[PDB]
């Protein structure tokens, strides 16, 4: 079909590790952009079939959403912030990238991205 | 591209 298999969510041989940073970013990051009004479009693997969007992964070669990014804080796939936040950043740009400059989802993904911005310089240390 | 539509944020 036009969808891939969604991103793996567990870290293979990782030993588990928690940190106040993780907590952070799955209990306030995360959850605070989970629940905004935007954040649906956001919260699942772009679906190109159920939305017709043949051109999608043809452009977009590392995909990335929120769901697969609290399923991975979840089980403790990232070993530091810096990976997380990457991966929020990887989803942003993919959004920046496709969408034409204006469109809705657009909008909606600066909308969070502020708020993301605004939650990681509260990081603890 | 195709792009994704309106998505109702008014
Ligand atoms: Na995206």
């Amino acid at each position: 079909s036009m969808n891939p298999p969604p991103p793996e969510t567990s870290n293979p041989n990782k030993p588990k590790r928690q940190t106040n940073q993780l907590q952070y970013l799955l209990r306030v990051v995360l959850k605070t952009l989970w629940k905004h009004q935007f954040a649906w479009p956001f919260q699942q693997p772009v679906d190109a079939v159920k939305l017709n969007l043949p051109d999608y992964y043809k452009i977009i070669k590392t995909p990335m959403d929120m769901g697969t990014i609290k399923k991975r804080l979840e089980n403790n796939y990232y070993w530091n912030a810096q990976e997380c936040i990457q991966d929020f950043n990887t989803m942003f740009t993919n959004c920046y990238i496709y969408n034409k400059p204006g469109d809705d989802i657009v909008l909606m993904a600066e909308a969070l991205e502020k708020l993301f911005l605004q939650k990681i310089n509260e990081l603890p240390t | 591209v195709i792009g994704k539509g309106g998505k109702n944020i008014k």
